[PDB]
C-alpha cells in the first residue's frame, strides 16, 4: 500500500496516434507525462488553483477496518466455517 | 526418595499389558477396573480435577503439559455448545507403540478413563481417534465398548450416576500428522489432517467448534487409577514435576525389544540393561540413544550413562522426554543413514500446509541424502543447522520442530563423523 | 503416485459404483455418530467403507461419498489424496506394506523387503501379474518393539525373518489365512527372555483405594 500514501495530480489524456514510419505512439500533449506528488489534498488544490488549472478531486478511499477471527473458520452453528483449510 | 526404578507389580497401572490376562469385561473388573466408578462420577468435576492436579500427571502425549491444568480449562459453564473429550490414539511416532498395547490389552481401562476424564471436563461424549492401521486394535476396543454399553457402564445413565456419556471410536486413514491435536480434530471433522493455529485452543474452539480436550491414551487411562489410588500415590513415584509411572518402548539394537511399565525417573542405562536385555554387543557397543521417539534429538553414550528418563533430566541432556520411546543404536549403525531415513519419514509425514515445513523438510531431506553419501562440503553443515533454525518455532505445529530437532542432535553430537564422511567422499571421488 | 486425475476407461465418473444395502445401513450408523449439521465428518469413514467394498477407489466412489453425504466432490478428492490408505489405483488382493523406518531398519527390515521382492518377483510399488500381491513401502506402523514387521491388508506380521515372511507369502498363495502375530517365540510385546515384569498376580478390585471414596 505504499503507492496509496500520497496525493497525485495528473491531467486528462489527449490523443496518441500511430507514427506512420514505425508505429510509435506520437503525441502532441506536453502534459501527458506530468504527474505531481502532494502530501495532502489541500496542497494539490492550492497548486492547481495557483496555476489556473481547472481540477476535479476524488476523495481518499481507505479500506474500512475488517473483523478477522481465525476461530470463525471452525464455528459450531454459523455458515462461516471453511469447508477445507 | 533419591533413587528410582525397580517398580513393583502391585504399583502398576497397566496390569495385563502383555495380553496374558483377559482383556474383556470380566477380566478387567477382576483386575481393579470399573470399581466404585459411580462414586468417582458423583464426587464431582472439581474433585477429579483436584486429584489429577495432586498427582502431578503431565501429558503423556509427549509434551508433558500438566493434565489437571489442561483439563481444568473446560471447567466452565456451557454456552449452548456441547463439550467433548477426544482421546488421541494415533501414535504414529517411530519408536512408540504403547497406546496400541493399551487399546489392545487394557481396553476397558481406556473406556473408564474416557468416562472419568469426560466427567471431569463436563464432556458430552468421547471420540477415540484410533489410527486406521490399528484395525484389529480398533475392533478389539469396539468389542470392549459394546461390553461397556451392555453392562450399563457408559451411555445413558453411565454407571448409575445419572450422567450420560457416549464413547465413539473414529479410525484414521494413514497420516502421522493426524496425531497432532488440531490436525486430529480436522481429521475427525472429515477434512484434510491439517493443523489449526493456536489460539484458539481446543478448549475454546475444538472439534465441530465445541470446547474439546484432546488427550493421549496413557494420560486418559491412568486417570481411574489416579482417582482410585489417590493423587499422592501417583505423585509418590518419580521426581518433583516428574511424577508417576510411564510405559517405555525400548526398541532398536537391544537383545529384547519390549514395552514395559516403569517408575518415572529411572536411569536409561538401568532400564535398557534390566528390561531390554542390554545392548546387542554390550554397553560399550552403544553409540546413540534416541530417548523418546523420533521427535527428540539423539544423545551419545557419554550422556546415556547417568541420564534419568523423565522430562527435566532429558531437557538438561539437551533433548526431550517425548513419548519415552527408547531407540537404541549400536556402534555398527550408519547413524547419518538412520537420521536421514528419519528426515525422510518427516517429509513423507508432513501435511504441506505452512511454508517452512513444506519446503524445508524436503530441503533437509535432500541435504541429508547427500550427507549419507558424503556428496557435500563441510560448510553445508552449519547451513543445515540454520535451516533447522528457520523451521524451529516458525511453523504451525511442532512437526517442523520435531524434524529440526533430530538434525540438530545429529549435527551437535556427530559433526566429526559427517566431516570425515564428506572428506573421504572427496578423496575417493576427486 | 500422481495427485491429479485422468479419465481412463477403467477409472472415470461412468465407472459403476454403488453401495450394498448392508453398506448403506453401515453408512447410516456412521452418520449417526456425528452431530446434526456436521455430516461431512463422515467423509473419512464412509470413503474407507468405499475402499472396503471395492478394494480401491475409482472416481465413482469419491463422487458417491460426495453425493450421499451432501459435500462438494473436491472435499472428498482432498481426503482421498491426502491420506495414504485410500488406494486410488487398483491394488492387489494382498497389499503388502513393509515398514522401513529407523526402528525397523535398525533391526534389518531391508532383508525382509528383499526377501519379498525375490519371492514375488516384483519391486517396491509394483503388483504381481496374477493380481494377488502389491508391495509398497510404508512408514512407522506402530509396532516398533516388534521390529521388523509388515502389514497385510489389516494384519500385522511381526518379529519377522526372511524365512517367516516367505512362509507367510506361501500360505497367502495357498489360499489359507496366516496368523497375525509375532513369528518369534514371544506373544505380543514382552521381553523374549522371560517376563521382566507383571509376573505377580493382579491385585483385583479394591486394592489401594483411598478412603472417602
Ligand atoms: N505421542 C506421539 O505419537 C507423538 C508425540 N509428539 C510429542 O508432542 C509434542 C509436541 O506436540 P504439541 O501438542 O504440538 O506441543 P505442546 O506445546 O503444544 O502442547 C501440549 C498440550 O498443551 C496444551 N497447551 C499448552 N499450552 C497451552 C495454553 N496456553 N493454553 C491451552 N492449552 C495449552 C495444548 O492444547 C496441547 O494439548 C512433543 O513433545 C513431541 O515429542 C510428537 C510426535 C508424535
Ligand atoms: C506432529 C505431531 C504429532 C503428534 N502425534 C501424537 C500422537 O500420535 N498421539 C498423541 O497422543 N499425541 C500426539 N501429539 C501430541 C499432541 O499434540 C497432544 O499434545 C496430545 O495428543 C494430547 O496432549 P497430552 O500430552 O496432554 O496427552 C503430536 C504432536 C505433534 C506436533
Ligand atoms: S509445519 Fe508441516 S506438519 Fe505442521 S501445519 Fe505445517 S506442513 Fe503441516
Ligand atoms: S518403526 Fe516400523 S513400526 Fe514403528
Amino acid at each position: 500500500v505504499n503507492n496509496t500514501k500520497k496525493w497525485k495530480m495528473e491531467f486528462d489524456t489527449r490523443e496518441r496516434w500511430e507514427n506512420p514510419l514505425m508505429g510509435w505512439a506520437s503525441t502532441a500533449d506536453p502534459l501527458s507525462n506530468l504527474v505531481l506528488t502532494f502530501s495532502t489534498k489541500e496542497d494539490a488544490i492550492a497548486f492547481a488553483e495557483k496555476n489556473g488549472w481547472s481540477y476535479d478531486v476524488e476523495e481518499r478511499k481507505v479500506p474500512k477496518p475488517k473483523s478477522k477471527s481465525y476461530g470463525a473458520n471452525f464455528s459450531w452453528n454459523k455458515r462461516t466455517r471453511v469447508s477445507t483449510k | 526418595k533419591t533413587s528410582f526404578g525397580s517398580l513393583k507389580d502391585e504399583d502398576r497401572i497397566f496390569t495385563n499389558l502383555y495380553g496374558r490376562h483377559d482383556w474383556r469385561l470380566k477380566g478387567a473388573q477382576s483386575r481393579g477396573d470399573w470399581y466404585k466408578t459411580k462414586e468417582i462420577l458423583l464426587k464431582g468435576p472439581d474433585w477429579i480435577l483436584g486429584e489429577v492436579k495432586t498427582s502431578g500427571l503431565r501429558g503423556r502425549g509427549g509434551a508433558g503439559f500438566p493434565t489437571g491444568l489442561k483439563w481444568s480449562f473446560m471447567n466452565k459453564p456451557s454456552d449452548g455448545r456441547p463439550k467433548y473429550l477426544v482421546v488421541n490414539a494415533d501414535e504414529g511416532e517411530p519408536g512408540t507403540c504403547k497406546d496400541r498395547e493399551i487399546i489392545r490389552h487394557d481396553p476397558h481401562k481406556l473406556v473408564e478413563g474416557c468416562l472419568v476424564g469426560g466427567r471431569a471436563m463436563g464432556a458430552r461424549a468421547a471420540y477415540i481417534y484410533i489410527r486406521g492401521e490399528f484395525y484389529n486394535e480398533a475392533s478389539n476396543l469396539q468389542v470392549a465398548i459394546r461390553e461397556a454399553y451392555e453392562a450399563g457402564l457408559i451411555g445413558k445413565n453411565a454407571c448409575g450416576s445419572g450422567y450420560d456419556f457416549d464413547v465413539f471410536v473414529v479410525r484414521g486413514a494413514g497420516a502421522y500428522i493426524c496425531g497432532e491435536e488440531t490436525a486430529l480434530i480436522e481429521s475427525i471433522e472429515g477434512k484434510q489432517g491439517k493443523p489449526r493455529l493456536k489460539p484458539p485452543f481446543p478448549a475454546d474452539v475444538g472439534v465441530f467448534g465445541c470446547p474439546t480436550t484432546v488427550a493421549n491414551v496413557e494420560t486418559v487411562a491412568v486417570s481411574p487409577t489416579i482417582c482410585r489410588r489417590g493423587g499422592a500415590w501417583f505423585a509418590s513415584f518419580g521426581r518433583e514435576r516428574n511424577s508417576g509411572t510411564k510405559l517405555f518402548n525400548i526398541s532398536g539394537h537391544v537383545n529384547n525389544p519390549c514395552t514395559v511399565e516403569e517408575e518415572m525417573s529411572v536411569p536409561l542405562k538401568e532400564l535398557i540393561e534390566k528390561h531390554a536385555g542390554g545392548v546387542t554387543g554390550g554397553w560399550d557397543n552403544l553409540l546413540a540413544v534416541i530417548p523418546g521417539g523420533s521427535s527428540t534429538p539423539l544423545i551419545p553414550k557419554s550422556v546415556c550413562e547417568t541420564v534419568l528418563m523423565d522430562f527435566d533430566a532429558l531437557i538438561q541432556a539437551q533433548t526431550g522426554l517425548g513419548t519415552a520411546a527408547v531407540i537404541v543404536m549400536d556402534r555398527s549403525t550408519d547413524i547419518v543413514k538412520a537420521i536421514a531415513r528419519l528426515i525422510e519419514f518427516y517429509k513423507h509425514e508432513s501435511c504441506g500446509q505452512c511454508t517452512p515445513c513444506r519446503e524445508g523438510v524436503d530441503w533437509m531431506n535432500k541435504v541429508m541424502a547427500r550427507f549419507v553419501r558424503g556428496d557435500a562440503r563441510p560448510a553445508e553443515i552449519d547451513s543445515l543447522w540454520e535451516i533447522s533454525k528457520q523451521i524451529e518455532g516458525h511453523t504451525i505445529c511442532a512437526l517442523g520442530d520435531g524434524a529440526a530437532w533430530p538434525v540438530q542432535g545429529l549435527i551437535r553430537h556427530f559433526r566429526p563423523e559427517l566431516e570425515e564422511r564428506m572428506q573421504r567422499f572427496a578423496q575417493q571421488h576427486q | 503416485a500422481l495427485f491429479v486425475h485422468r479419465d481412463t476407461p477403467k477409472n472415470n465418473p461412468e465407472t459403476p459404483f454403488d453401495f450394498t444395502p448392508e453398506n448403506y445401513k453401515r453408512i447410516e450408523a456412521i452418520v449417526k455418530n456425528y452431530p446434526e449439521g456436521h455430516k461431512a465428518a463422515a467423509v473419512l469413514p464412509v470413503l474407507d467403507l468405499a475402499q472396503r467394498q471395492n478394494g480401491w477407489l475409482p472416481i465413482s466412489a469419491m463422487n458417491k461419498v460426495a453425493e450421499i453425504l451432501q459435500v462438494p466432490p473436491m472435499r472428498v478428492y482432498e481426503v482421498a489424496t491426502f491420506y495414504t490408505m485410500y488406494n486410488r489405483k487398483p491394488v492387489g488382493k494382498y497389499h503388502i506394506q513393509v515398514c522401513t523406518t529407523t526402528p525397523c531398519m535398525l533391526r534389518n527390515s531391508d532383508s525382509i523387503l528383499e526377501a519379498i521382492q525375490k519371492k514375488l518377483g516384483i519391486k517396491v510399488g509394483e503388483t504381481t501379474p496374477d493380481k494377488l500381491f502389491t508391495l509398497i513401502e510404508v512408514e512407522c506402523l506402530g509396532a516398533c518393539v516388534n521390529a521388523p514387521m509388515v502389514q497385510i491388508n489389516d494384519n500385522y506380521y511381526e518379529d519377522l525373518t526372511p524365512k517367516d515372511i516367505e512362509e507367510i507369502i506361501d500360505e497367502l498363495k495357498a489360499g489359507k489365512i496366516p496368523k497375525p502375530g509375532p513369528r518369534s517365540g514371544r506373544f505380543s510385546c514382552e521381553p523374549a527372555g522371560g517376563l521382566t515384569s507383571l509376573t505377580e498376580p493382579p491385585k483385583g478390585p479394591g486394592f489401594g483405594v483411598q478412603a472417602g471414596l
